[PDB]
């Protein structure tokens, strides 16, 4: 039904998207609204296929009443096959707002929670009381960057018609995108060079560590080159060259 | 609801922010810079204000003889900037720009969807029910190019607006980092003048 | 020491527990094989780079069997079944699609490659500001304070290992701002004053190492009457 | 439509990423610190107001 005041000959409606919101009834003069049916979205939530194989649903801006036993109704939509704790953890799958899924041996099933933040403290602020450290740690830790990527370049002619000669003529009409393209291409390759050129050309000496290898008691073996394989690579070197694989 | 347009809830609720913003206030107010490198160490306000005065290059004495002063400047900057805000109309179009973007865009290709590009209509329902089938593909092949072409150029916006909203944010975090869990030195990186907190 | 006296902390501290220092750097070391090791998303992002690559490309060759509205997605068939006069109807559309994919192509890998010169200006600031110097500024070379940093390669990228300073066994303490003394105000040079209980010493700033309160790490600059909080005690000479 | 090609799967992929990458910058903006610390009861810090 529709409390829309439509004027004695007006048939139709619209909206700011045009599209028909409206209408009348030819056999009885009604106003009628017209809504789209429901529709959205199903997303799969899993652990790993070496876990388990459960897995949960969610119907992504969906009123639950639209649509095994457990059915739970979240901001981002509808979940079937999870269950709902006051348990808050640390977020271990992504789902909404502010709730995120887990596998948990509780036996084993997958729950919804409310993520947390963190854990809550209060540090004793006075007058004239102060807190000052008796000791030390020394910490080491690791940061990993991305430099440069791969450097590719392209034919057009090989490409779109291969050998064929009525297929060149018929490009040759169209312009020249295929200068274009090659011109960006030559200058992401030359850029790509120049990124390890500036990241790693540093220094202008090529200097040598001594033979012996005392420091006043500090072992630097981990880094520095293994002289006995042949890359001349360092341990953790090695290390993360055999990870990282095509 | 649009026609295959849905817009996703962000992870993380306002009132979440909210909280994690007060627990910064707490721990740089209770505690100074020293919950940054490690554990929280208390120390009075006054003591690292003080602190704050030798760090910028000026001793001691001249804010301990001084708080009051120091204390009803601090008071009085702090009332102004409601102030200052609510008054200035433009004073946050940075963030109601990416709104009106977003809305615009959206309008936009929702209104893309009422052109003919070259057919008898722009309704594929009419034309499945007045012509045959084996006529009907000649009208829809250009509905489909010019749909394609649309979402393709929407979608080339988007991923060129992420970028740029990308570093503003790295550049956020940068100044989260430097100027609020410590002291800067560099000029005119966290404020005009002799940076003390933030 | 150097680098412990930049930090804010005095060399003695250092001289009087080398070994300590160096065997708590040799364990440090020692355990990042092993957390490189068992983490499995360790290096996702240099993963990331080449499974791009090797997507976009297996896209853009998969792109080549699609037919576009024309009778196949071969040129050489087309040759040697139809007339000329008849073919261009079926090429154009083929030309148009290839036409359509190189180009979708090209943006991506220009999209792509400004987010890597982007990451590679940073690597090259950080290398710069944490290799070849002490920074002070806060969490950009690690969580901490900072020490030094050693380089390493990478598949298409660098690491780099922070060494940070962490305090650690703090302990309750009650301050005062300043002391007077016949009838002058004394503040701390550098350092804080502190107390046990019932004795009162001057301390310096991430280490405790009480010290008898003396002329020589106080200055006067004032009077008793001024400050708040004031604690009065004796000032030896 | 299907006859065209696979332009939608990299639509989607390309959407994903955005989204994600929206949800880790207020992820790396925001969450800093890993302990949530509460002022004290009683508001005196020497005459400032806060
Ligand atoms: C789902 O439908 C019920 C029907 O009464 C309604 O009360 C509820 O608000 C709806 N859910 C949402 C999220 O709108
Ligand atoms: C969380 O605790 C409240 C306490 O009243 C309870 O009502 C609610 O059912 C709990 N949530 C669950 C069990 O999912
Ligand atoms: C801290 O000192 C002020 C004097 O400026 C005093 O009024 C206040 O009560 C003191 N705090 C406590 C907890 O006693
Ligand atoms: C410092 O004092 C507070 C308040 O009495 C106490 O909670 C805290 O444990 C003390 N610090 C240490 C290291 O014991
Ligand atoms: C505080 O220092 C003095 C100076 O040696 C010492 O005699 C006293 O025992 C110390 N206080 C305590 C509780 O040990
Ligand atoms: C020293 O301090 C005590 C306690 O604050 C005070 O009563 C006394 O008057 C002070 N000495 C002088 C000379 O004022």
């Amino acid at each position: 039904e529709s409390n829309k005041k439509f004027l004695p000959f007006q048939q139709f409606g619209r909206d700011i998207a045009d599209t028909t919101d409206a209408v009348r009834d030819p056999q009885t003069l009604e106003i009628l609204d017209i809504t789209p049916c429901s529709f959205g979205g199903v997303s799969v939530i899993t652990p790993g296929t070496n876990t388990s194989n459960q897995v949960a649903v969610l119907y992504q801006g969906v009123n639950c009443t639209e649509v095994g036993s457990n059915v739970f109704q979240t901001r981002a939509g509808c979940l079937i096959g999870a269950e709902y704790v006051n348990n808050s953890y640390e977020c271990d799958i992504p789902i909404g707002a502010g709730i995120c899924a887990s596998y948990q041996t509780q036996s084993q099933s997958i729950i919804a929670y409310t993520m947390s933040l963190g854990a809550e403290n209060s540090v004793a602020y006075s007058n004239n009381s102060i807190a000052i450290p008796t000791n030390f740690t020394i910490s080491v830790t690791t940061e990993i960057l991305p430099v440069s990527m791969t450097k590719t370049s392209v034919d057009c002619t090989m490409y779109i018609c291969g050998d064929s000669t009525e297929c060149s003529n018929l490009l040759l009409q169209y312009g020249s995108f295929c200068t274009q393209l090659k011109r960006a291409l030559t200058g992401i390759a030359v850029e790509q060079d120049k990124n390890t050129q500036e990241v790693f050309a540093q220094v202008k000496q090529i200097y040598k560590t001594p033979p012996i290898k005392y420091f006043g008691g500090f072992n630097f073996s981990q880094i520095l080159p293994d002289p006995s394989k042949p890359s001349k690579r360092s341990p953790i070197e090695d290390l993360l060259f055999n990870k990282v694989t095509l | 609801k649009f026609n295959g347009l849905t817009v996703l809830p962000p992870l993380l609720t306002d009132e979440m922010i909210a909280q994690y913003t007060s627990a910064l206030l707490a721990g740089t107010i209770t505690s100074g810079w020293t919950f940054g490198a490690g554990p929280a160490l208390q120390i009075p306000f006054p003591m690292q204000m003080a602190y704050r005065f030798n760090g910028i290059g000026v001793t001691q004495n001249v804010l301990y003889e001084n708080q009051k002063l120091i204390a009803n400047q601090f008071n009085s900057a702090i009332g102004k900037i409601q102030d200052s805000l609510s008054s200035t109309p433009s004073a946050l179009g940075k963030l109601q720009d990416v709104v009106n973007h977003n809305a615009q865009a959206l309008n936009t290709l929702v209104k893309q969807l009422s052109s003919k590009f070259g057919a008898i209509s722009s309704v594929l329902n009419d034309i499945l029910s007045r012509l045959d089938p084996p006529e009907a593909e000649v009208q829809i092949d250009r509905l489909i190019t010019g749909r394609l072409q649309s979402l393709q150029t929407y979608v080339t916006q988007q991923l060129i607006r992420a970028a740029e909203i990308r570093a503003s944010a790295n550049l956020a975090a940068t100044k989260m980092s430097e100027c609020v869990l410590g002291q800067s030195k560099r000029v005119d990186f966290c404020g005009k003048g002799y940076h003390l907190m933030s | 020491a150097y680098r412990f006296n930049g930090i804010g902390v005095t060399q003695n501290v250092l001289y009087e527990n080398q070994k300590l220092i160096a065997n708590q750097f040799n364990s440090a070391i020692g355990k990042i094989q092993d957390s490189l090791s068992s983490t499995p998303s360790a290096l996702g992002k240099l993963q990331d780079v080449v499974n791009h690559n090797a997507q976009a490309l297996n896209t853009l060759v998969k792109q080549l069997s699609s037919k576009f509205g024309a009778i196949s997605s071969v040129l050489n068939d087309i040759l040697s079944r139809l007339d000329p006069p008849e073919a261009e109807v079926q090429i154009d559309r083929l030309i148009t699609g290839r036409l359509q994919s190189l180009q979708t192509y090209v943006t991506q890998q220009l999209i792509r490659a400004a987010e890597i010169r982007a990451s590679a200006n940073l690597a090259a600031t950080k290398m710069s500001e944490c290799v070849l110097g002490q920074s002070k500024r806060v969490d950009f070379c690690g969580k901490g304070y900072h020490l030094m940093s050693f380089p390493q390669s990478a598949p298409h990228g660098v690491v780099f290992l922070h060494v940070t300073y962490v305090p650690a066994q703090e302990k309750n303490f009650t301050t005062a701002p300043a002391i007077c003394h016949d009838g002058k105000a004394h503040f701390p040079r550098e350092g804080v004053f502190v107390s046990n209980g019932t004795h009162w010493f001057v301390t310096q700033r991430n280490f405790y190492e009480p010290q008898i309160i003396t002329t020589d790490n106080t200055f006067v600059s004032g009077n008793c009457d001024v400050v708040i909080g004031i604690v009065n005690n004796t000032v030896y000479d």
